[PDB]
């Protein structure tokens, strides 16, 4: 239509004296036209045009004002000294009428940056509360843009934003709730308060419902303090308003992840909610679906089926038919697959071009995804090869072949062989590469390789370089794997085809010379089956889904080992007792992502305990350095050393340790409590993940106590015969004490309490005791730190409560004393 | 002796690289064990040659791709090879400085049989009886 | 805050009489036109309120020599999108003082540009009331 240069240029007159609202407005229209028609502005002339226009803001005409808003936003980024236009926009923005109000806030806020943010706020507060949708919605979207430049200004507007939220007017609410969710967010909980306020309400605003559904879709039970249900009384889990999109979004989330469970007037576990909307017009597309559903997509699938299946079969309209395939695909599942496959077979008949490729891929893809047997997948993959013969590709040769060598290989090659009979050189580089690669790699004894070779030999002549090169190298590997083959390799390679073309020659000269001339140490080594060049995943199935309706390694296996590894890096802990075990009951001192996350584990050594404290400073305003967790033992333990966490910045874990020595004569338990306080140096930080200030202050954060149990000292085992082990460990360290467990009225619980506390597995599966028997003998075994066995015998008497005489024997005085004390 | 410099701009440049792998794999080291140097001698080249084939190594600011061309070819033969580092002996160099089978005339053994345009017409002629 | 991906009003070839991009995914002419050609090819010569293109529900209508578009998300349905598309058709008609054809749009290029910006704002649906848009805009 227009020329960008002439129009950008003539705009410069505004900058001088002429303001002429008609002429300038036209010139502006022309700018909008240059963009719209599709053109790109030249920067010098743009920069000039922008400074000129600001003069035009003096004249207040509604059409000129309008031109001015669109033109400055489009020209804003390809212009300089734009800042002048802010004042003019504020002047316009306060002027009453929707033409100015709404369009200005949007143009102003786009140009506005954090410095300028402050200016627009009075006018913004006035514009947001409006139940006149233009002014309010433009102001609400405007605030969203402004969250970037400066967050804090926008946040103050949360009250005006909320005020708009209370409208049932669709725009004012959609914008209000949507924006609010973004704005007020400083934690989940404050947003959740905003949502609960609207939540109990039966809106007539579908957009608000939708934007909110998304916020809601996850279970929120902290909305406005707390509440006893994930409840959403606005359609998400409810079905207060029917309207097929909202109904679909809501129904797929709620069914197997309740936003609330099913109500008689609002299904929300049952499959129903989608289905009542399901017979419909074009509208049906949302309605008919599924996704998730109780307990599977399949009972759901049956409802809707008439609709999806008739459109999919009948309509050879692309627009309908696509909705019908997506809808079939959605009502699908593992079960559904029988049905889904016949339909997809049928579908290509309506739209057959790419759609053909897709259905032959889909039937294979569905068989791989939803199991109807891996074999059937191969058989479908043959049908794909047959029908298209060329829309298979290179990625198919690699994917078919890799997939095939899971089971199919002998068959696949053979099928491929037959498939190769097709068409000599229009079959493509890829099929020849597949029969060639497979015949090379398997080295057929399932069928005679001579047919395969004869088929491939012809294809090579008239097809691309990459296959002819493929054919020589394959032949060489084929030689190395099977001796028999060598005579065919020679007739093929001497030919002008499989060698002596171009690329084919170079590869061949190498491959040939290595087979012919050389040892074939290399050739032998090279064939490991004669496999592909790469093993990807199973690419086809996802591709197909969209297209149709258009080494974790480990050391440790035990808590002691993983901790032992962590400990081992540090010297002191392995140098001063080596680790018998680490706790089977590690206790987290301070909860996750609050102030600190500290998890401590107590590790036992031959004569020591090391406490590993994994410390996180989740303090947004700080970053920590030289952090240690300090300890006060409540019994006689010596605290030898502290190992610091070098730094703990915001949200970054670090580990600190305290090594203490264990008593080895203590008459009371090694079940003991340590009071923990982390001390550290704080340097100020701007929350990101870390950043330290030039100077800072000392600060401390209090932590929970760490409890060490007898369970940490002992590792559980059972014995085949307790009595022998029990005598064998040391009846010379034997001590006996009688306890009453009055809070345990039966033997079975009693055995469980001694077993858990001590960290001893009761022998011979003695946690199950004959219910309410007068006498019982409980056999305990486990190994104590240092590597010495500890056996405990508890002879239980059951009155109405449990009394036990617990006799313990151990290779030391300490386990005996420790167990006896801890139990009572 | 240029070779690190020439190869390296390309090795870190892009275009289409499937078949590139095959050809570079048998090729890069070859001929005389230490007779180049720009900031990568012939040995850096053998390193490179191996990385490009299917290995991994910092050399020529890394190769463009490593994953080979059509499924049969793979890296391995050549990887084993370069017994004597890029030197005319019984390696890549041998292969490179030799020609696969007979190569003589215009019988189509490293040949193409006259002038390419005249040949299209001759191929067309089926000579059906 | 997002519903509408883009709005296009296209001649009966898919070429840009108009498009205004409420996505940031098409700003350059080449690609804005490609998009336009893409959506017009699927959707056209099968009029319904549904089309699925690019994994997005595309809602469209037609006139004498134009097809009118809203592209939006496919987690929705036609009807939500349709309310935008109905506003788009309607508001342009009342605004221009003549029904949407290539002739009405070209007749008043300014009314068309302004009217569409009120309907969609950066992919959020700013307005959907045809009457409101028309008063809001000044020719």
């Amino acid at each position: 239509h227009l020329e960008k240069s002439a129009v950008l240029q003539e705009a410069r007159v505004f900058n001088e004296t002429p303001i002429n609202p008609r002429k300038c407005a036209h010139i502006l229209t022309k700018i909008l036209y240059l963009i719209n028609q599709g053109e790109h502005l030249g920067t010098t002339e743009a920069t000039e045009a922008f400074f000129a226009m600001t003069k035009l803001f003096q004249s207040n005409d509604p059409t000129l004002r309008r031109m001015c808003y669109l033109t400055i936003k489009e020209m804003s980024c390809i212009a300089e000294d734009v800042i002048i236009v802010t004042s003019s926009l504020t002047k316009d923005m306060t002027g009453k009428e929707d033409n100015y109000r709404g369009p200005a806030v949007r143009a102003l806020c786009q140009i506005t940056d954090s410095t300028m943010l402050q200016a627009v706020e009075r006018y913004m507060k006035q514009a947001i509360v409006d139940k006149v949708p233009s002014v309010s919605s433009s102001a609400l979207v405007s605030s969203l843009h402004l969250l970037k430049c400066s967050f804090d200004v926008v946040k103050r507007w949360v009250n005006e934003a909320q005020e708009a939220a209370s409208s049932d007017n669709i725009m004012v609410q959609y914008h209000a709730l949507g924006l609010l969710y973004h704005v007020r967010k400083n934690d989940r909980l404050a947003v959740s308060k905003m949502i609960s306020k609207f939540t109990r309400h039966g809106l007539k605003s579908p957009f608000a419902y939708c934007m909110m559904i998304r916020v809601a879709s996850k279970q929120l039970e902290e909305e406005d303090g707390s509440r006893d249900s994930p409840l959403f009384d606005f359609i998400e889990s409810c079905l207060r308003n029917k309207h097929e999109m909202v109904v679909y979004e809501a129904a797929s989330a709620i069914v197997n992840l309740p936003g609330c469970s099913a109500k008689e007037l609002a299904p929300a576990v049952s499959v129903l909610q989608l289905f009542c909307s399901s017979p419909k017009a074009a509208l049906r597309y949302a309605a008919v679906r599924t996704l998730n559903k109780v307990a599977m997509k399949h009972p759901s699938a049956v409802t809707a089926c008439n609709l999806d299946l008739e459109n999919l079969v009948t309509d050879s309209n692309r627009s309908i038919a696509t909705l019908a395939i997506t809808t079939l695909l959605k009502t699908g599942s593992e079960s559904s697959i029988d049905r889904l496959m016949k339909q997809i077979s049928s579908f290509m008949s309506e739209i057959s071009d790419e759609f053909k490729v897709v259905v032959v891929q889909a039937i294979s893809a569905l068989c791989q995804k939803y199991p109807r047997k891996h074999a059937v997948l191969m058989n479908f993959l043959f049908t794909m090869l047959r029908e298209e013969g060329g829309f298979e590709y290179k990625r198919a040769i690699v994917d078919c072949i890799i997939s095939i060598i899971e089971e199919n290989s002998e068959s696949k090659e053979t099928g491929l062989s037959h498939l190769c009979e097709f068409i000599e050189d229009c079959e493509f580089t890829v099929l020849a590469t597949r029969i060639l690669h497979l015949l090379g790699q398997e080295g057929p004894k399932t069928n005679n390789p001579s047919k395969y070779i004869r088929f491939i030999y012809n294809r090579v002549v008239l097809e691309h370089e990459e296959v002819r090169a493929g054919a020589v190298s394959a032949l060489a590997k084929f030689g190395a794997q099977n001796e028999e083959m060598l005579p065919s390799i020679l007739v093929l390679l001497k030919r002008c085809v499989m060698d002596d073309d171009n690329e084919v020659r170079d590869r061949a000269t190498f491959y040939l010379n290595v087979l012919e001339q050389k040892q074939k140490a290399l050739n032998a080594g090279y064939i490991l089956n004669g496999l592909t060049v790469s093993i990807p995943g199973l690419e086809k199935a996802l591709q197909q889904y969209t297209l149709e309706p258009s080494q974790p390694e480990k050391v440790a296996a035990t808590r002691q080992e993983i901790f032992q590894e962590q400990l081992a890096a540090v010297p002191e802990f392995q140098g001063l007792g080596p680790l018998f075990k680490s706790s089977p009951e590690p206790v987290a001192l301070t909860e996750s992502e609050t102030e600190y996350v500290i998890r401590c584990t107590k590790h036992t050594f031959s004569d020591h305990l090391v406490f590993q404290f994994d410390c996180t400073n989740t303090l947004n305003d700080q970053t920590l350095e030289n952090v240690t967790v300090q300890m006060e033992p409540t019994e006689a333990y010596e605290v030898l050393s502290y190992v610091p966490a070098r730094s703990l910045p915001y949200n970054q874990p670090g580990t600190c340790y305290t090594l203490v020595a264990l008593p080895t004569e203590d008459p009371t338990a090694v079940a003991c409590t340590f009071s923990c306080v982390m001390k550290f140096t704080v340097k100020d930080c701007d929350p990101n993940t870390g950043e330290i200030d030039e100077e800072g202050y000392e600060d401390e954060y209090v932590l929970e106590d760490l409890e060490v149990t007898v369970a940490d000292h002992i590792q559980k085992v059972m014995k085949v015969n307790f009595e022998a082990a029990w005598d064998e460990v040391g009846d010379e360290f034997e001590k006996e004490e009688t306890f009453t467990l009055s809070t345990i009225k039966t033997l079975e619980e009693a055995v469980g309490n001694i077993v858990k506390f001590l960290g001893m597995h009761p022998c011979e599966r003695s946690d199950k005791v004959p219910e309410n028997k007068n006498t019982h003998t409980l056999l305990l075994a486990g190994v104590f730190r240092g590597g010495h066995d500890i056996l405990v015998r508890s002879r239980l008497l059951l009155l109405d409560t449990v009394t036990m005489q617990v006799t313990a024997r151990s290779s030391e005085e300490l386990p005996v004393d420790i167990i006896l004390a801890s139990v009572g | 002796e240029d070779i690190q410099s020439v190869m390296t701009e390309v090795r870190r440049s892009l275009g289409e690289i499937p078949i590139v792998e095959s050809e570079i794999k048998k090729e890069a080291g070859e001929l005389k064990p230490e007779e180049e140097i720009t900031v990568g001698p012939v040995q850096k080249l053998v390193t490179e040659m191996g990385t490009y084939a299917t290995q991994s190594a910092l050399s020529s600011s890394r190769p463009t791709k490593k994953e080979e061309d059509r499924p049969p070819l793979r890296g391995f033969l050549l990887d084993g090879d370069f017994f004597v580092a890029a030197s005319l002996a019984t390696t890549l160099t041998k292969i490179a400085l030799r020609y696969v089978a007979l190569v003589q005339e215009k019988k189509k053994q490293n040949s193409f049989v006259a002038e390419a345009m005249l040949l299209m017409a001759t191929i067309l002629h089926l000579g059906k009886s | 805050l997002y519903t509408v991906k883009a709005i296009l009003i296209l001649d009966n070839d898919g070429d840009r009489l108009f498009a205004k991009y409420y996505d940031d995914t098409y700003p350059s002419v080449k690609e804005q036109k490609a998009f336009e050609k893409n959506i017009f090819n699927k959707t056209h010569r099968t009029d319904s309120e549904i089309a699925l293109l690019e994994g997005l529900t595309v809602v469209y209508k037609s006139s004498i020599d134009l097809y009118f578009y809203v592209i939006g998300s496919s987690y929705e349905n036609e009807l939500m999108l349709m309310a935008v598309l109905n506003c788009l058709f309607d508001s342009l008609s009342q605004m221009l003082r003549k029904n949407v054809e290539k002739r009405a749009l070209l007749e008043n290029m300014e009314g068309l540009f302004l009217a569409v910006d009120e309907i969609v704002d950066g992919g959020v649906i700013l307005e959907s009331d045809p009457q409101q848009v028309v008063h809001r805009v000044a020719l």
